């Protein structure tokens, strides 16, 4: 993820007294992706008697 | 630090159910009358009559 952070003020205005500018500048942040994993074992006769309830 | 149940370890299954009931029923059966192949039978009087002569 990032941030720009951005610039700038003003000057008022009037012909030929100069334009000012703008800019930026960005930074970044990074994390970790963690994964966790479950599963399950059945049996044929198992199965049946469960079905029985 | 495995923590603890909050129901008693048991066998899931009752024994009410996994059973299989025959469809028929065995009925007592008791002697058997053979009077009428011995002498036969004979229809004479009606019902509230008294004697035969």
């Amino acid at each position: 993820q990032g941030i720009v952070e951005p610039a700038g003020t003003a000057v008022e205005y009037g012909d030929h007294t100069n334009i000012p500018l703008t800019s930026w500048n960005a930074n970044f942040e990074r994390r970790t992706i963690v994964r966790g994993e479950l599963g399950m074992m059945v049996g044929t006769l198992e199965e049946g008697r469960a079905s029985a309830i | 630090n495995f923590t603890a149940p909050v129901t008693t370890p048991s066998i899931p299954t009752p024994i009410q159910f996994l059973q299989t009931w025959l469809p028929g029923f065995v009925k007592v059966m008791t002697a058997a009358r053979k009077i009428d192949e011995i002498i036969g039978i004979d229809t004479v009087g009606s019902w509230e009559d008294q004697e035969i002569v």
